[PDB]
Protein backbone atom coordinates (compact mmCIF):
# COMPACT_ATOMS: atom_id res chain seq x y z
CA UNK A 1 0.00 0.00 0.00
CA UNK A 2 0.92 3.80 0.07
CA UNK A 3 3.89 5.30 2.32
CA UNK A 4 4.67 8.80 3.42
CA UNK A 5 7.61 10.31 5.38
CA UNK A 6 7.35 12.52 8.45
CA UNK A 7 10.45 14.35 9.37
CA UNK A 8 10.90 15.18 13.52
CA UNK A 9 12.20 18.46 14.93
CA UNK A 10 15.35 16.50 15.04
CA UNK A 11 15.70 15.21 12.27
CA UNK A 12 14.30 11.46 12.39
CA UNK A 13 12.12 10.10 9.62
CA UNK A 14 9.12 7.96 10.08
CA UNK A 15 8.10 6.23 7.50
CA UNK A 16 4.54 5.49 7.75
CA UNK A 17 1.39 3.99 5.55
CA UNK A 18 -0.68 7.26 4.37
CA UNK A 19 -3.90 5.24 5.51
CA UNK A 20 -2.52 5.57 9.03
CA UNK A 21 -1.43 8.68 9.38
CA UNK A 22 -4.42 9.92 7.60
CA UNK A 23 -5.74 9.68 11.06
CA UNK A 24 -4.64 12.73 11.95
CA UNK A 25 -7.19 15.75 10.13
CA UNK A 26 -4.12 18.26 10.02
CA UNK A 27 -1.03 15.77 8.00
CA UNK A 28 -4.60 14.91 5.24
CA UNK A 29 -4.42 18.62 5.02
CA UNK A 30 -1.05 18.95 4.49
CA UNK A 31 -0.97 15.82 1.97
CA UNK A 32 -4.14 17.36 0.22
CA UNK A 33 -1.92 20.73 -0.76
CA UNK A 34 1.95 22.11 0.38
CA UNK A 35 4.58 13.01 0.08
CA UNK A 36 6.60 14.18 2.96
CA UNK A 37 5.82 16.18 6.12
CA UNK A 38 8.28 18.31 8.31
CA UNK A 39 7.34 18.95 11.87
CA UNK A 40 9.37 21.33 13.10
CA UNK A 41 7.78 21.44 17.00
CA UNK A 42 7.32 18.01 17.23
CA UNK A 43 10.37 15.66 18.67
CA UNK A 44 11.15 12.24 17.76
CA UNK A 45 10.30 10.43 21.01
CA UNK A 46 7.01 12.18 20.58
CA UNK A 47 6.74 11.24 16.98
CA UNK A 48 7.33 8.12 17.19
CA UNK A 49 4.51 7.55 19.98
CA UNK A 50 2.06 9.63 17.19
CA UNK A 51 3.33 6.64 14.86
CA UNK A 52 2.44 4.17 17.57
CA UNK A 53 -1.31 5.74 17.97
CA UNK A 54 -1.69 5.69 14.64
CA UNK A 55 -1.26 1.73 13.85
CA UNK A 56 -2.98 0.89 17.54
CA UNK A 57 -6.13 2.71 16.06
CA UNK A 58 -6.44 1.78 13.05
CA UNK A 59 -5.55 -1.95 14.19
CA UNK A 60 -8.28 -1.76 16.82
CA UNK A 61 -11.18 1.07 16.33
CA UNK A 62 -14.61 -1.50 15.13
CA UNK A 63 -12.75 -4.45 16.23
CA UNK A 64 -15.10 -6.53 18.41
CA UNK A 65 -12.02 -8.14 20.58
CA UNK A 66 -10.24 -7.21 24.15
CA UNK A 67 -8.89 -3.62 23.93
CA UNK A 68 -5.07 -2.82 25.01
CA UNK A 69 -4.82 0.23 26.93
CA UNK A 70 -2.73 2.91 24.93
CA UNK A 71 0.32 3.45 27.32
CA UNK A 72 1.87 6.89 27.65
CA UNK A 73 5.63 7.66 30.01
CA UNK A 74 4.74 10.37 32.25
CA UNK A 75 7.82 12.16 31.12
CA UNK A 76 6.49 12.24 27.48
CA UNK A 77 2.55 13.44 28.22
CA UNK A 78 2.20 16.94 28.28
CA UNK A 79 4.08 17.09 24.70
CA UNK A 80 2.18 14.13 23.25
CA UNK A 81 -0.72 15.86 24.54
CA UNK A 82 0.23 19.34 22.53
CA UNK A 83 1.24 17.44 19.60
CA UNK A 84 -1.82 15.42 19.76
CA UNK A 85 -4.11 18.91 20.19
CA UNK A 86 -2.02 20.17 17.16
CA UNK A 87 -2.50 16.74 14.48
CA UNK A 88 -6.41 16.50 16.16
CA UNK B 1 -1.79 -13.78 14.01
CA UNK B 2 -0.03 -10.13 13.17
CA UNK B 3 3.18 -8.80 14.38
CA UNK B 4 3.89 -5.04 14.72
CA UNK B 5 7.18 -3.59 14.10
CA UNK B 6 9.87 -0.51 13.64
CA UNK B 7 12.34 -1.59 10.67
CA UNK B 8 15.60 1.22 11.97
CA UNK B 9 18.67 2.44 10.51
CA UNK B 10 20.17 5.22 10.65
CA UNK B 11 17.67 8.09 11.60
CA UNK B 12 14.86 6.51 9.47
CA UNK B 13 11.89 4.03 10.87
CA UNK B 14 9.39 1.74 9.09
CA UNK B 15 6.15 1.26 10.72
CA UNK B 16 4.75 -1.91 9.21
CA UNK B 17 2.92 -5.10 10.03
CA UNK B 18 3.43 -8.92 9.10
CA UNK B 19 2.38 -11.87 9.73
CA UNK B 20 4.27 -14.16 12.27
CA UNK B 21 4.28 -16.96 10.20
CA UNK B 22 5.75 -14.83 7.04
CA UNK B 23 9.73 -14.94 6.66
CA UNK B 24 12.68 -12.83 7.34
CA UNK B 25 13.06 -12.74 3.68
CA UNK B 26 8.81 -11.70 2.90
CA UNK B 27 10.04 -8.91 5.35
CA UNK B 28 13.10 -7.66 3.20
CA UNK B 29 10.51 -7.63 0.34
CA UNK B 30 7.97 -5.25 2.54
CA UNK B 31 11.63 -3.12 2.84
CA UNK B 32 12.22 -3.50 -0.66
CA UNK B 33 8.83 -1.46 -1.81
CA UNK B 34 9.78 1.21 0.43
CA UNK B 35 13.34 2.05 0.24
CA UNK B 36 14.27 0.67 -3.34
CA UNK B 37 17.28 -1.76 -2.04
CA UNK B 38 17.01 -5.73 -3.08
CA UNK B 39 17.14 -8.23 -0.74
CA UNK B 40 20.30 -9.41 -0.97
CA UNK B 41 21.60 -5.80 0.20
CA UNK B 42 19.92 -6.15 3.55
CA UNK B 43 20.93 -7.69 6.59
CA UNK B 44 17.92 -7.59 9.56
CA UNK B 45 18.71 -7.60 13.35
CA UNK B 46 16.93 -8.30 16.67
CA UNK B 47 19.49 -6.53 19.03
CA UNK B 48 22.52 -7.69 18.24
CA UNK B 49 21.71 -11.02 16.39
CA UNK B 50 21.89 -11.32 12.44
CA UNK B 51 18.64 -13.00 11.22
CA UNK B 52 18.52 -16.12 9.08
CA UNK B 53 16.00 -15.15 5.83
CA UNK B 54 14.27 -18.85 6.13
CA UNK B 55 12.94 -18.10 9.36
CA UNK B 56 9.73 -17.26 10.39
CA UNK B 57 9.21 -14.12 12.58
CA UNK B 58 8.02 -16.11 15.42
CA UNK B 59 10.85 -18.31 15.22
CA UNK B 60 13.26 -14.88 15.97
CA UNK B 61 10.47 -13.91 18.76
CA UNK B 62 8.75 -11.06 17.05
CA UNK B 63 5.11 -12.50 18.51
CA UNK B 64 1.62 -10.49 19.64
CA UNK B 65 3.91 -9.94 23.00
CA UNK B 66 6.99 -8.52 21.82
CA UNK B 67 5.32 -6.49 18.49
CA UNK B 68 2.20 -5.06 19.59
CA UNK B 69 0.55 -1.75 17.97
CA UNK B 70 0.92 0.23 20.47
CA UNK B 71 4.67 -1.02 21.70
CA UNK B 72 6.22 -2.20 18.35
CA UNK B 73 9.13 -4.52 18.29
CA UNK B 74 12.42 -2.78 16.64
CA UNK B 75 14.32 -4.63 13.50
CA UNK B 76 17.88 -3.48 12.83
CA UNK B 77 18.44 -2.30 9.11
CA UNK B 78 22.20 -2.51 7.75
CA UNK B 79 22.38 -1.97 4.06
CA UNK B 80 25.40 -3.50 1.36
CA UNK B 81 27.62 -0.94 0.40
CA UNK B 82 30.04 -2.48 -2.62
CA UNK B 83 30.46 -6.19 -1.75
CA UNK B 84 30.46 -5.13 1.87
CA UNK B 85 28.17 -4.72 4.52
CA UNK B 86 28.05 -1.19 6.92
CA UNK B 87 28.08 -1.50 10.57
CA UNK B 88 24.26 -2.05 12.63
CA UNK B 89 23.91 1.76 12.99
CA UNK B 90 19.81 2.88 14.65
CA UNK B 91 20.28 6.59 16.07
CA UNK B 92 18.35 6.65 19.12
CA UNK B 93 15.21 9.02 19.68
CA UNK B 94 15.59 12.20 21.22
CA UNK B 95 15.62 12.10 25.32
CA UNK B 96 12.35 13.60 27.22
CA UNK B 97 12.93 16.77 29.26
CA UNK B 98 12.80 16.84 33.11
CA UNK B 99 9.33 16.26 34.47
CA UNK B 100 7.89 19.40 35.14
CA UNK B 101 7.61 20.23 39.08
CA UNK B 102 2.91 19.81 39.04
CA UNK B 103 4.05 16.15 37.33
CA UNK B 104 6.54 15.20 39.78
CA UNK C 1 -35.92 10.05 28.06
CA UNK C 2 -33.05 7.55 29.02
CA UNK C 3 -34.33 5.27 31.97
CA UNK C 4 -34.85 1.59 33.09
CA UNK C 5 -38.24 0.33 31.70
CA UNK C 6 -39.79 -1.22 35.33
CA UNK C 7 -40.51 -4.42 33.22
CA UNK C 8 -40.24 -7.17 36.06
CA UNK C 9 -39.17 -9.37 33.92
CA UNK C 10 -35.52 -11.23 35.24
CA UNK C 11 -32.71 -10.88 33.26
CA UNK C 12 -29.18 -12.82 34.62
CA UNK C 13 -26.28 -11.02 32.95
CA UNK C 14 -22.57 -11.96 33.49
CA UNK C 15 -20.51 -8.33 33.60
CA UNK C 16 -17.20 -9.33 32.21
CA UNK C 17 -14.24 -6.99 32.62
CA UNK C 18 -12.38 -7.12 29.70
CA UNK C 19 -10.62 -3.60 29.73
CA UNK C 20 -7.36 -2.62 32.33
CA UNK C 21 -9.58 -0.69 34.69
CA UNK C 22 -11.46 -0.74 37.81
CA UNK C 23 -15.30 -0.38 36.74
CA UNK C 24 -18.04 1.06 37.96
CA UNK C 25 -21.47 -0.18 36.71
CA UNK C 26 -24.18 2.57 36.64
CA UNK C 27 -27.51 1.11 36.63
CA UNK C 28 -30.09 4.62 35.08
CA UNK C 29 -33.10 4.25 37.49
CA UNK C 30 -36.76 4.70 36.21
CA UNK C 31 -36.08 7.98 36.73
CA UNK C 32 -32.90 8.33 34.58
CA UNK C 33 -30.78 8.92 37.66
CA UNK C 34 -27.57 7.02 37.60
CA UNK C 35 -26.89 4.33 41.01
CA UNK C 36 -23.27 3.65 41.44
CA UNK C 37 -23.01 -0.49 42.03
CA UNK C 38 -20.02 -2.56 43.52
CA UNK C 39 -16.59 -2.17 41.19
CA UNK C 40 -15.26 -5.39 39.28
CA UNK C 41 -11.53 -5.46 39.14
CA UNK C 42 -9.88 -5.48 35.83
CA UNK C 43 -10.36 -9.00 33.83
CA UNK C 44 -12.96 -10.28 36.07
CA UNK C 45 -16.33 -11.70 35.81
CA UNK C 46 -19.26 -11.35 38.47
CA UNK C 47 -22.65 -13.17 37.32
CA UNK C 48 -25.75 -10.60 38.46
CA UNK C 49 -29.31 -10.30 38.61
CA UNK C 50 -30.92 -7.56 36.50
CA UNK C 51 -34.08 -7.68 34.44
CA UNK C 52 -35.17 -6.99 30.84
CA UNK C 53 -35.50 -3.19 29.45
CA UNK C 54 -32.84 -1.98 32.49
CA UNK C 55 -30.63 0.30 30.95
CA UNK C 56 -26.80 -0.02 32.42
CA UNK C 57 -23.38 1.77 31.16
CA UNK C 58 -20.46 1.40 32.41
CA UNK C 59 -17.07 4.14 33.64
CA UNK C 60 -14.05 3.77 34.75
CA UNK C 61 -14.04 3.66 38.73
CA UNK C 62 -11.60 6.12 40.22
CA UNK C 63 -11.70 8.81 36.94
CA UNK C 64 -15.35 8.16 35.38
CA UNK C 65 -13.83 7.65 31.92
CA UNK C 66 -16.22 6.44 29.77
CA UNK C 67 -16.07 2.64 28.86
CA UNK C 68 -17.57 0.70 25.62
CA UNK C 69 -20.35 -2.46 26.71
CA UNK C 70 -20.47 -5.72 23.50
CA UNK C 71 -19.31 -2.48 21.56
CA UNK C 72 -21.48 0.09 22.41
CA UNK C 73 -22.60 3.05 25.16
CA UNK C 74 -25.49 1.47 26.80
CA UNK C 75 -26.25 -2.11 27.96
CA UNK C 76 -30.00 -3.46 28.11
CA UNK C 77 -30.58 -7.23 29.65
CA UNK C 78 -32.96 -9.27 26.96
CA UNK C 79 -34.73 -12.51 27.79
CA UNK C 80 -32.49 -15.37 28.62
CA UNK C 81 -32.84 -18.29 25.55
CA UNK C 82 -31.73 -21.87 26.82
CA UNK C 83 -31.17 -20.47 30.01
CA UNK C 84 -27.89 -18.54 29.16
CA UNK C 85 -26.81 -15.58 30.60
CA UNK C 86 -26.51 -12.23 28.77
CA UNK C 87 -22.71 -11.64 27.98
CA UNK C 88 -21.86 -8.04 28.88
CA UNK C 89 -18.53 -7.70 27.86
CA UNK C 90 -17.07 -4.44 28.77
CA UNK C 91 -13.59 -3.37 27.07
CA UNK C 92 -11.82 0.25 26.54
CA UNK C 93 -12.96 2.18 23.78
CA UNK C 94 -10.11 3.40 21.03
CA UNK C 95 -9.55 6.65 22.91
CA UNK C 96 -8.80 9.86 20.41
CA UNK C 97 -5.05 10.03 21.47
CA UNK C 98 -5.79 13.76 22.84
CA UNK C 99 -8.19 12.24 25.08
CA UNK C 100 -5.65 9.62 26.54
CA UNK C 101 -3.45 12.04 27.00
CA UNK C 102 -5.80 13.98 29.07
CA UNK C 103 -6.27 11.45 30.94
CA UNK C 104 -2.51 10.62 31.87
CA UNK C 105 -2.00 14.33 32.47
CA UNK C 106 -4.84 14.64 35.16
CA UNK C 107 -4.17 11.58 36.59
CA UNK C 108 -0.52 13.55 37.60
CA UNK C 109 -1.45 17.01 38.26
CA UNK C 110 -4.06 18.41 40.71
CA UNK C 111 -6.75 20.63 39.59
CA UNK C 112 -5.65 23.23 40.77
CA UNK C 113 -1.97 22.96 38.93
CA UNK C 114 -3.65 22.78 35.69
CA UNK C 115 -2.93 26.52 34.71
CA UNK C 116 0.56 26.28 36.47
CA UNK C 117 1.30 23.94 33.21
CA UNK C 118 2.85 25.60 29.85
CA UNK C 119 0.61 24.70 27.58
CA UNK C 120 -2.21 26.69 25.78
CA UNK C 121 -5.53 27.96 26.91
CA UNK C 122 -7.84 25.87 25.05
CA UNK C 123 -5.68 22.68 26.40
CA UNK C 124 -6.32 23.84 30.29
CA UNK C 125 -10.57 24.24 29.73
CA UNK C 126 -9.98 20.23 27.87
CA UNK C 127 -8.19 18.96 31.00
CA UNK C 128 -10.95 20.62 33.30
CA UNK C 129 -13.78 18.93 31.63
CA UNK C 130 -13.60 15.61 33.33
CA UNK C 131 -15.32 12.78 32.46
CA UNK C 132 -19.42 12.84 33.47
CA UNK C 133 -22.15 10.69 33.06
CA UNK C 134 -24.37 13.38 33.49
CA UNK C 135 -23.26 15.16 30.35
CA UNK C 136 -22.99 12.18 28.59
CA UNK C 137 -26.35 11.20 29.40
CA UNK C 138 -27.35 14.73 28.03
CA UNK C 139 -25.46 13.71 24.41
CA UNK C 140 -27.24 10.44 24.45
CA UNK C 141 -30.78 11.45 24.76
CA UNK C 142 -30.14 14.35 22.21
CA UNK C 143 -28.79 11.98 19.69
CA UNK C 144 -31.51 9.26 20.31
CA UNK C 145 -34.56 11.84 19.66
CA UNK C 146 -32.54 13.09 16.67
C1 LIG D 1 -21.71 -8.14 42.23
C2 LIG D 1 -21.77 -6.90 41.40
N1 LIG D 1 -20.58 -6.40 40.90
C3 LIG D 1 -20.80 -5.34 40.19
S1 LIG D 1 -22.44 -4.83 40.07
C4 LIG D 1 -22.89 -6.18 41.07
C5 LIG D 1 -24.32 -6.42 41.38
C6 LIG D 1 -24.72 -6.81 42.65
C7 LIG D 1 -26.05 -7.08 42.92
C8 LIG D 1 -27.02 -6.96 41.94
C9 LIG D 1 -28.47 -7.28 42.24
N2 LIG D 1 -29.44 -6.50 41.49
C10 LIG D 1 -29.76 -5.25 41.83
O1 LIG D 1 -29.44 -4.79 42.92
C11 LIG D 1 -30.57 -4.43 40.84
C12 LIG D 1 -30.51 -4.72 39.33
C13 LIG D 1 -31.28 -3.69 38.51
O2 LIG D 1 -31.35 -4.11 37.14
C14 LIG D 1 -32.70 -3.53 39.02
N3 LIG D 1 -32.72 -3.45 40.48
C15 LIG D 1 -33.61 -2.53 41.08
C16 LIG D 1 -33.55 -2.21 42.44
C17 LIG D 1 -34.48 -1.32 42.94
C18 LIG D 1 -35.54 -0.92 42.16
C19 LIG D 1 -35.62 -1.40 40.87
N4 LIG D 1 -34.69 -2.21 40.33
C20 LIG D 1 -32.03 -4.33 41.24
O3 LIG D 1 -32.56 -5.10 42.02
C21 LIG D 1 -26.62 -6.57 40.67
C22 LIG D 1 -25.30 -6.29 40.39
CL1 LIG E 1 -20.40 -14.29 40.32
Amino acid sequence: MMYVKLISSDGHEFIVKREHALTSGTIKAMLSGPNEVNFREIPSHVLSKVCMYFTYKVRYTNSSTEIPEFPIAPEIALELLMAANFLD
Amino acid sequence: MDVFLMIRRHKTTIFTDAKESSTVFELKRIVEGILKRPPDEQRLYKDDQLLDDGKTLGECGFTSQTARPQAPATVGLAFRADDTFEALCIEPFSSPPELPDVMK
Amino acid sequence: VLRSVNSREPSQVIFCNRSPRVVLPVWLNFDGEPQPYPTLPPGTGRRIHSYRGHLWLFRDAGTHDGLLVNQTELFVPSLNVDGQPIFANITLPVYTLKERCLQVVRSLVKPENYRRLDIVRSLYEDLEDHPNVQKDLERLTQERIA
